[PDB]
């Protein structure tokens, strides 16, 4: 019930000043564009 | 002798222990038809697409051709289409060249059937528009969901503070207030049933 | 919590449904989001004759 | 006051009902004006007052059909506006447009009020 | 001869120009009672 | 006909959101809770109102 508030998404974390930040963010964005994330959401969340 | 006249029950003009149960059945039947309208009133008082995986979008050659569904080139959506669907690009030359508004005008006058653009610009040009023009099943089609950003110089000093400040605006609902102010909208079987009922009654 | 394990304990990444907000991003770097959401309220539907 | 029966019924339902009634009258009269006159009178609103028994059988079936159709028409008839803005934050007033024109008294308290709220 | 049976109109089982207008009046009457529930539902709900 | 017109009749379940008077005014009658030491606890600790 109700409408969404505080609309801030999830996110992979990493330690402050870590070399993995740029590459992890790039891979997440490429997965988003590639349609992989849609397929994952369909497999593990929707269709119940 | 019995049954058939009783089986007629509710009808036009058209003894023993049978009469009592016939009267009881008739009372139950007339109560049932009286409640028929009640449940009709209680109960009584739609999408042409579900995603880009639809046969029409996926297959350009399927019966009638979609009326040159298109998008504004030189952007992100065009790059997405040209990368992940290198078959839609061939059937995308007949696009709406000018900015959004011309495409909306053409869509209103039956020139094209579908428009693929951002999910915020277009969602705004779906509530402010007069009458009502609807998006495909809300944000169920949203493909490669990403967010508007603030481009900065590679490894700039301001990349860290801006972020923090921006996150603060989500905590105090200030961005929600701005969105409510600047992005508020107002948009948010007769003959077929008659023919079906006539056919059912005839059969 | 998990932030304790990531910040100083035995951790290097936190792959879990972790939200993003100001009080967390100060000491932890956050990748770009991989799913969008918002806080919402769940209640028991009324039984229906 | 009534001015609504044409919307869900119009010419289509009337023509369909008339054609069905006339075809039924002709067919069940022929397989047996004059007898067809009162046969059609039976198929009218509610009613107006071997081969023959089963003829009465299909006549009763057609009467069930007619009663059902009348019930559906009545259920379609029951139906029901707009006349209020929301207030001072309605999108119509929040977003100015030439379609909607609203004004207040010049040089009055309302002009004072809509000059300090910068938003 | 006429009138009284016609004046009964909506009821339980009970010149040549009388039958036509009687049928027309009966049709108008049943339409009126059908719309009775319609206006009751509109006004009450 | 009057009985039929009286018969046609017709609930309640949803709340308003985060500003509903039931939640705005705490009372022992209504109990709502969130996960302890989570993002929601962070959110309901900076909005002083
Ligand atoms: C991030 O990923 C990129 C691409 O996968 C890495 O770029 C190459 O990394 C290898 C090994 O680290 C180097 O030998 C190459 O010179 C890099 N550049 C190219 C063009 O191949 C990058 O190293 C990764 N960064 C981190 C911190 O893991
Ligand atoms: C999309 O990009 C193309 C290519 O960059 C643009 O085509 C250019 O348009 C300008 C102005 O009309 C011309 O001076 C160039 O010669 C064109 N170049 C090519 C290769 O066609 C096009 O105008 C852009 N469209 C939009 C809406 O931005
Ligand atoms: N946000 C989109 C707008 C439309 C487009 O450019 O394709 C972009 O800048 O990429």
């Amino acid at each position: 019930t109700g409408e969404l508030f505080f609309r801030s998404g999830f996110g992979i974390g990493m330690r402050k000043d870590s070399p993995w930040k740029q590459n992890v963010s790039l891979s997440i964005l490429k997965s988003h564009e590639n349609g992989f994330m849609e397929d994952l959401d369909k497999t593990w969340v929707r269709y119940q | 002798w019995l049954l058939w006249a009783l089986v007629f029950n509710n009808s036009v003009p058209v003894g023993t222990t049978s009469k009592i149960m016939v009267l009881v059945w008739a009372f139950f039947a007339v109560i049932f038809l009286a409640s028929y309208t009640a449940n009709l009133a209680a109960f009584m008082i739609v999408d042409t697409v579900s995603g880009l995986s639809d046969r029409k979008f996926q297959r350009p050659q399927e019966q009638y051709p979609p009326l040159k569904f298109g998008t504004v080139p030189n952007g992100s959506t065009e790059k997405n289409i040209r990368s992940n669907y290198p078959d839609m690009h061939s059937y995308m030359v007949r696009y709406n060249q000018p900015r959004v508004e011309e495409a909306l005008t053409q869509l209103k006058a039956g020139k094209l059937d579908a428009f693929i653009y951002d999910a915020a610009v277009l969602n705004y040009m779906a509530r402010k528009d007069e009458g009502c023009k609807l998006v495909t099943i809300g944000s169920g089609k949203v493909f490669a969901t990403t967010g508007y950003g603030i481009a900065l110089h590679k490894g700039s000093r301001w990349k860290r503070p801006i972020d923090l400040a921006l996150l603060q605006f989500l905590g105090d609902d200030e961005i929600e207030m701005l969105e409510r102010l600047w992005l508020s909208g107002i948009c948010h079987k007769l003959d077929i049933d008659n023919m079906a009922g006539v056919f059912y009654m005839l059969l | 919590g998990m932030m304790g394990e990531l910040l100083s304990g035995q951790a290097d990444m936190i792959v879990a449904p972790l939200t993003i907000n100001n009080e967390r991003a100060q000491y932890i770097e956050f990748s770009k989001p991989f799913k969008y959401q918002g806080l919402t309220i769940l209640v028991k539907k009324e039984i229906p004759s | 006051t009534l001015d609504s029966f044409m919307q869900p019924f119009q010419s289509t339902l009337w023509l369909l009902v008339g054609l069905s009634v006339h075809v039924v009258a002709v067919m069940l009269y022929l397989l047996d004006l004059s007898s067809a006159m009162w046969f059609s009178w039976g198929v009218l609103l509610n009613s107006g007052i071997s081969a023959r028994i089963l003829g009465m059988v299909w006549a009763g079936f057609a009467m069930i059909i007619v009663a059902s159709y009348t019930a559906n028409l009545a259920a379609f008839l029951v139906l029901d506006p707009e006349e209020r803005i929301t207030g001072i934050n309605d999108p119509r007033l929040r977003n100015p447009s030439d379609k909607f024109i609203y004004a207040t008294v010049k040089q009055s308290s309302v002009d004072i009020y809509f000059r300090r709220q910068v938003e």
